[PDB]
């Protein structure tokens, strides 16, 4: 190790020149006023920069995940939307596997999921992309099982998604058949009400429901609407007869990317007085349960060699410290979104104060976090140490402006104490944040702003031997923090960290 | 919360 490094992650501290309701600017913050000058950077922590949809604010779990990982981890929605945009379903490994199984087997494949543009559990565009790719892959026979929404979309929008689907299958692809329509109340239960699931299950396997066809099914639904039965509660409609049922040896893909409401129906298929079809293989758009044998079209990012893992692999010990409210953020999320502790990794939990709301004690336990970090700097055992400072975010969420000011003052004090100890004991200090919050405490109306923001966050560096630079093709972002730490420490960067170091050694 | 990038990461805390 060339340089020992102390990384401070402030929680909810963004960079805003807009002074109204700006608890950071208006707080006495003389330490960060100095660290955020000269050689410092401002990096992105929201939206596509951290793998979230464009325009979406950051948060603690995304932010610590990206900081710790040294790469953008793409949230399911973005990841699948990119695959659609770039025509990547046709080479998706698991889709090719599902299609090869059908082509080498009985030729029959099924798609099943929530058919709307709600985007909470699914999107109709993803189902359309799947049909196009399955057609291109040469699957002989494809059936669709349409789960009516009415919850993430309006209760009488389903007939519009049904018209879109029928027209798409008939005239755009000329391939694939609608086999079932049933409300999400039945198909997508998550409360172990198996009498609800069974309605959808028997429709899919046994054709239990109202018989219809392409010419009549929209009118069936309109009659349901007129009887005050809306999308979420549609009782089953059965098309194509027995051909369209899930039968022995069939293959099925569920295209929802939200696991909680897919666990029951997918388990019923993959593991009532009807005979259960045998030798089914089930695929999910994403992982629904690690305990399931199902392949996923978009399995979890493997997240090999996040910073904590990599330091342990290089035989470098490390320290992670937070107070209670952010302890999961510097452990579970920082380490890649799982509960794993690495060889040589020491953890430190500072108790948060026992108060009804944190605006009552806005300094929370920042002083105690600083005390523990200073102790580690004095010992010098760990070449990498990091902490989180909770107050700006947690007091920010109360909406109380003057409390947020005091939170930022207490955080600045704590940062200065750590800074002075890094200079005495030979560590370089880098200060960053996981997203903004306290720089925007008031809405334009004067009312409270209790949410995260889309502002950039600081990245500071006390070592005078390096200069900040920008990436060639994009703004710097949280994915660049761990690469930059490793460069300052003189350590190698793993290939899996596709973020870049944004310093150059002088 | 079950895997990095699942739906709970859209809002977090
Ligand atoms: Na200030
Ligand atoms: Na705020
Ligand atoms: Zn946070
Ligand atoms: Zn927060």
């Amino acid at each position: 190790v060339a340089n020992k490094v102390c990384l401070i992650v402030i929680d909810g501290w963004g960079v805003s020149e807009d002074p109204y309701g700006n608890a950071i600017l208006n707080a006495q913050t003389p330490v960060m006023d100095k660290l955020c000058s000269g050689n410092w950077a401002q990096i992105e922590a929201h939206g596509l920069h951290v793998g979230l949809p464009e325009g979406l604010m950051g948060n603690s779990e995304v932010g610590h995940l990206n900081i710790g990982a040294g790469r953008v981890i793409y949230q399911d929605i973005v990841r699948i939307n990119l695959a659609v945009k770039n025509n990547k379903f046709v080479t998706n490994e698991s889709l090719v596997d599902a299609c090869d199984r059908a082509k080498n087997g009985n030729g029959r494949l099924h798609l099943a999921g929530l058919v709307s543009d709600g985007g909470v559990h699914s999107h109709i565009d993803h189902m359309f992309a799947l049909v196009k790719a399955i057609k291109e892959l040469g699957v002989p026979e494809l059936y669709l099982h349409f789960y009516g929404d009415g919850r993430d979309t309006s209760p009488n929008s389903g007939v519009g998604f049904l018209e879109q689907t029928l027209e798409f299958l008939e005239k755009t692809t000329g391939y694939g058949k609608l086999a079932t329509v049933v409300g999400r109340y039945y198909a997508m239960d998550r409360d172990n009400r198996w009498e609800r699931i069974n309605v959808a299950y028997e429709a899919m396997i046994g054709g239990v429901g109202e018989t219809s066809d392409e010419a009549g099914v929209v009118e069936v639904v309109r009659k349901r609407y007129a009887a005050d039965e809306t999308d979420e509660f549609l009782k089953p409609i059965i098309l194509q007869g027995e051909k369209g049922r899930v039968q022995n040896d069939d293959t099925i893909i569920f295209f929802d990317y939200r696991a909680d409401r897919m666990r029951e129906i997918s388990a019923a298929m993959g593991m009532s007085k009807l005979a259960h079809p045998s030798n089914l293989q089930v695929y999910g758009m994403t992982q629904y349960k690690a305990e399931f044998p199902f392949k996923s079209l978009f399995p979890p990012a493997s997240n090999k060699n996040v910073l904590a893992e990599w330091l342990a692999e290089q035989k470098v010990s490390q320290f992670h410290c937070a107070e209670t409210e952010k302890y999961a953020h510097v452990t579970f999320f920082f380490n890649g979104g799982l509960e794993k502790q690495f060889e040589g990794e020491e953890r430190c939990l500072v108790p948060s104060p026992k108060v009804a709301t944190y605006d009552l004690q806005p300094e929370m336990s920042a002083a105690g976090v600083a005390d523990k970090m200073i102790e580690q700097l004095e010992a010098g055992t760990h070449p990498f140490i990091m902490c989180n400072f909770a107050p700006p975010d947690m007091v920010g969420h109360t909406g109380v402006y003057e409390a947020a000011v005091k939170a930022c003052e207490a955080t600045d004090i704590a940062i200065g104490r750590i800074y002075e100890a890094t200079q005495k004991h030979g560590y370089s200090l880098m200060v960053t944040a996981d997203h903004g919050n306290a720089e925007k405490m008031k809405a334009p109306d004067g009312g409270k702003h209790t949410a995260h923001t889309c502002y950039r966050v600081p990245l500071t560096l006390s070592h005078p031997g390096f200069k900040f630079v920008d990436p060639a093709d994009r703004h710097p972002a949280l994915c660049d923090v761990a690469p930059t730490v490793l460069a300052i420490m003189g350590l190698p960067q793993p290939a899996e960290m596709t973020g870049v170091s944004i310093v150059q050694k002088i | 919360x079950d895997y990095p990038g699942d739906h709970c990461y859209l809002y977090g805390t």
